[PDB]
């Protein structure tokens, strides 16, 4: 119960440079105010990611899954609304769905069957301010797992001239557990990766034991024609790897390390320190 | 049902410690009694009012001897 | 080909330093200054 | 002067703090199934959020093996489980000695492992009566042959033909294949050994997160300020619980924050973050003249306030007591 | 003072480590396992925390015997620079001494 | 010499200890227990006294 859609703005993947994107808590315990080195999957630094467009243009591909991934959003009005992930994708293996519906997030594993171009069809091709949204889904015959997460509201609207919005999510799949650490946090420029330090708290784990290798993404979809705002999303994958992490006073991580990058970098592990005398 | 280490670590600790202090009271403590400057320093011209006791201090120490003080978890262990 | 007071110690006679743009330069080191009496 | 004895305050009571209850976990109906389904096609089950009590199923002797590896079962019920992983199934009596990790087995290696580092328990009993069939209970199946063992814990469902050589498999069958699955021989003739008997299995981990399944739990009480035996969730100690600054998210518990101990950490049943103290402890010394001369001696306590202990005279390296100060 | 700061700092940090066993702490392997098998594995930390101790105490011995002959050293500088005049070249100073 | 004369005592009473053994005399475990299950006792006596 879908119809394709091709037309698509035909580009060659863009890249970028991931300066400090993509280190969280480790563990749930907490410390302060020490260093603490540790090996885990994270995202390297000053790594290329995949730059994917959204306004004609409107990047749907699908991308391999493997090691989790590392997902983030630049936009207005948040115009993507929904996750999938599985393996076949044709009601032959479980497969989980996440929604941002308009109370909360909808979690729903399924051995669902998706179709060629399956999207959040919004019946929104007269721009009328009319988001009423009576789209249907397919065939859900076999389920295992249902869950409904907290009301959280976010702005649907807007064409600020400085990209409010900007999302930074991890999702990791290991040991039959799925960890989805979230972020938001405003920016005032217009398209470049913002430069600095930024935390990343967890925001749920879900014990599925499942297998999945693909995924893509959802946004808010007549089949041709449409007018939304620009937007931009960039995917990295994860890599095993040993970080160093300065916490503070407060409990909060100020700076990491890493410890396989540059022979600065290494003499840095070793020491554990981050200041290093001449010889 | 090891025996007897126990009482071998605590006599070395025992005995580096007294050590230690044997060695500070040996560097120093060596005149039999204390001397005092007098009131009023007339040494021919020369000048010795940076290593000499300064009274105006809280303990005994000298400008140098404050100087060396400055140059250089806790209950956690 | 120059010679300088050592800095950081490599070995066999050979040791490094930052120095003048700049960069890391390693050299032979020298006995000090010569005279003769 | 000499040290001997070295001095500290033994603990007076206990706070055994946990979680509120919620319900009993629903394990009889596990243990009182209907139907238990093949070997590759086991039964898996998540247990949470409820609270249970081992020891009526401990003490009763309606099982006939039970082996607990990771844990002494006799004191189970006094510790907080994070999750219940129940794993069941119907197994031939002679091979069950497979069920233990570290074993060489068929069903042991090509379809059914166990990490080397479990933890959990394992119960096997014969249920003949039932399960056995007159005809031959040959709905159970299991994988005689896998081109790689699996590891532990993952489920294999593949119905491919055996490919026991470099030869292509052709067709249904071809060169050197053989079905997936072949049935269990389960009859009330079958002797001992033969008999079919219901395996199941539990695991869970520790401390990684905040349990949910527990047992008995006594709350009392938080009392501060005393030499007090905390277990507040499996965590046993001895201390004193003060109230700190030390600000936690909503999601911290147990808190390291040195190098190795727990810390100030959080109180179940309400939400402070408490803080951890040891007793207060130290080496007393004694200081005595010539025993030929007199018999007299004085106490010293290093580096302890005596304003408690059971002409005293409190120096900067401790306290002195019976001697007067000059 | 660094270096023996570093000496209790990595004594202290052996109190996290396996060993061998199944655990790090005395009270969770006491509270987890029946008193008939727990000697086989506190035996194991028993002996590597006995190692670790030996090793520090061993250092320790060490590096006071060395710090003996420094006090002696300064002893014999004091006794001979400040309390006369001592005549050994390069002792009391570089070049001619005078007090 | 009596710091000296501290040790060899201190070392002789190490010849009285079960260092986790079932005993502290070599020929009663010899002459207890067949060979095969006494290596693994007098391992422990070798491991301590060395
Ligand atoms: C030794 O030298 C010091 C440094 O000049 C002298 O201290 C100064 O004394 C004058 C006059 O009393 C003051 O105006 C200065 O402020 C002092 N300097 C400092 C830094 O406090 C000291 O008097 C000299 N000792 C003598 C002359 O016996
Ligand atoms: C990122 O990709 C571009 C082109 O795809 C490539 O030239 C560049 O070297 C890549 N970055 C890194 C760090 O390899
Ligand atoms: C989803 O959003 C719609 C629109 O606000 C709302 O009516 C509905 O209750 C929400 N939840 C579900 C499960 O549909
Ligand atoms: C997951 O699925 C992929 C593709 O179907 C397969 O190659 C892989 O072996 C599977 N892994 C597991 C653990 O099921
Ligand atoms: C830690 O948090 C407190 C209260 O939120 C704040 O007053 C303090 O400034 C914070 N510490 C730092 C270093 O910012
Ligand atoms: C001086 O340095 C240059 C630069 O490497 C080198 O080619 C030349 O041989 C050197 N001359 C001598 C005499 O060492
Ligand atoms: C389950 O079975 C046991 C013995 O097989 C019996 O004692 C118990 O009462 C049964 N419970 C239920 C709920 O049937
Ligand atoms: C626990 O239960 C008590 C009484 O049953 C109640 O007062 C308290 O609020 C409860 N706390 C939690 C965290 O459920
Ligand atoms: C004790 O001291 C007295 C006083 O000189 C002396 O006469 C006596 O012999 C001493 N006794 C011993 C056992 O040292
Ligand atoms: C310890 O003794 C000192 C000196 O009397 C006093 O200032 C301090 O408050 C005491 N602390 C405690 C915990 O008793
Ligand atoms: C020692 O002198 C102080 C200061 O006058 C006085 O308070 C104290 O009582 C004196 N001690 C004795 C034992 O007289």
């Amino acid at each position: 119960q879908c119809v394709n859609l091709r037309t698509r703005t035909q580009l060659p993947p863009a890249y970028t440079n991931s300066f400090t994107r993509g280190v969280y808590y480790p563990d749930k315990v907490f410390r302060s105010s020490v260093l603490h080195s540790t090996q885990d999957l994270f995202l390297p630094f000053f790594s290329n990611v995949t730059w994917f467009h959204a306004i004609k243009r409107f990047d749907n591909p699908v991308l391999p899954f493997n090691d989790g991934v590392y997902f983030a959003s630049t936009e207005k009005s948040n115009i993507i609304r929904g996750w999938i992930f599985g393996t076949t994708l044709d009601s032959k293996t479980q497969s989980l769905l996440i929604v941002n519906n308009a109370t909360n997030v909808v979690i729903k594993v399924c051995e669902f069957q998706f179709c060629n171009d399956p999207f959040l069809g919004v019946y929104y091709h007269k721009n009328n301010k009319s988001w009423m949204e009576s789209g249907v889904y397919s065939s859900a015959n076999n389920c295992t797992f249902e869950y409904v997460s907290q009301p959280f509201l976010m702005d649907l609207e807007g064409k600020q001239g400085n990209f409010k919005n900007l999302r930074e999510f991890v999702f990791k799949n290991i040991d039959g557990y799925f960890k989805i650490y979230s972020k938001h946090t405003p920016i005032n420029l217009v398209r470049d990766l913002p430069q600095g330090f930024s935390a990343l708290e967890p925001l749920v784990d879900l014990p599925i034991g499942i297998n999945i290798t693909r995924f893509q993404t959802l946004l808010a979809l007549s089949s041709s024609g449409w007018t939304a705002g620009a937007a931009a999303y960039y995917v990295g994958y994860l890599q095993p790897r040993t970080f160093l992490l300065k916490y503070n006073e407060n409990g909060t991580i100020t700076d990491a390390v890493d410890c396989a990058l540059d022979p600065l970098s290494e003499t840095k592990c070793t020491l554990k320190s981050f200041t290093v005398e001449k010889g | 049902q090891y025996g007897s280490f126990c009482t071998q670590l605590n006599r070395a600790l025992t005995g580096i410690a007294v050590e230690q202090d044997k060695n500070t009271q040996e560097v120093f403590a060596q005149v039999k009694q204390i001397y005092k400057t007098p009131p009023i320093k007339d040494f021919g011209g020369f000048n010795f009012s940076q290593i000499l006791p300064d009274p105006s201090k809280p303990s005994k120490r000298s400008f140098i001897e404050d100087l060396l003080f400055n140059k250089v978890l806790i209950c956690a262990q | 080909n120059n010679s300088y007071e050592c800095d950081i110690p490599i070995g066999a006679g050979i040791c490094a330093s930052y120095q003048t743009s700049q960069s890391i330069i390693a050299y032979t080191m020298s006995l000090g200054a010569e005279n003769s009496v | 002067i000499y040290q001997t004895s070295n001095f500290r305050v033994q603990p007076t009571e206990s706070i055994v703090r946990f979680p509120n209850i919620t319900n009993l976990c629903p394990f009889g109906e596990v243990f009182n199934a209907t139907r238990f389904a093949s070997v590759y096609a086991w039964n898996r089950k998540r247990i949470s959020n409820c609270v249970a009590d081992y020891s009526v199923l401990y003490n009763s002797a309606s099982f006939s093996t039970f082996k607990c590896y990771g844990v002494s079962p006799t004191k189970l019920n006094d510790l907080c489980f994070t999750n219940v992983y129940a794993d069941s199934f119907v197994i031939r009596g002679d091979e069950v000695r497979q069920i233990a990790p570290g074993q060489t087995g068929k069903i042991a290696d090509y379809n059914y492992k166990l990490p080397d580092d479990f933890t959990g328990c394992v119960i096997a009993w014969n249920s003949n009566n039932l399960d056995s069939k007159v005809g031959g209970n040959y709905n159970y199946r299991y994988r005689l042959f896998r081109k790689s063992n699996l590891k532990p814990f993952e489920r294999d469902i593949s119905t491919e033909i055996y490919q026991a050589g470099s030869k292509p498999c052709n067709g249904v069958e071809g060169f050197n294949c053989y079905f997936p699955l072949q049935s269990y021989g389960f009859q009330p003739t079958n002797g001992v050994g033969y008999q079919p008997y219901r395996v199941v299995v539990l695991s869970f981990e520790l401390l990684h997160a905040p349990a949910t399944v527990c047992g008995p739990k006594k709350s009392t009480n938080l009392v501060k300020n005393k030499c007090v035996n905390f277990n507040f969730n499996g965590l046993t100690g001895t201390g004193v619980l003060t109230e700190s600054n030390k600000k936690f998210l909503p999601f911290q518990q147990f808190g390291r924050d040195i190098a190795d101990t727990t810390d100030a950490v959080r109180d179940p049943q309400t939400l402070e973050i408490l803080d951890i103290t040891p007793c207060s402890f130290g080496g007393v010394s004694v200081i005595t003249p010539g025993t030929n001369t007199s018999n007299q001696v004085a106490v010293l306590y290093q580096g302890v306030n005596c304003t408690e202990v059971p002409n005293v005279f409190q120096t900067r390296a401790g306290c002195l007591i019976g001697a007067e100060h000059v | 003072v660094n270096q023996n700061a570093q000496a209790l700092n990595t004594l202290v940090k052996q109190l996290s480590s396996n060993f061998g066993a199944i655990s790090s702490v005395l009270n969770d392997i006491l509270s987890r396992l029946d008193p008939p098998e727990a000697e086989v594995q506190i035996d194991r930390l028993i002996t590597g925390r006995l190692q670790s101790l030996q090793t520090y105490v061993t250092q320790q011995l060490i590096r006071a015997a060395e710090i003996r002959a420094s006090a002696n050293l300064a002893a014999t500088k004091m006794s001979e620079c400040v309390l006369g005049q001592s005549k050994r070249v390069d002792f009391c100073g570089k070049g001619y001494h005078l007090m």
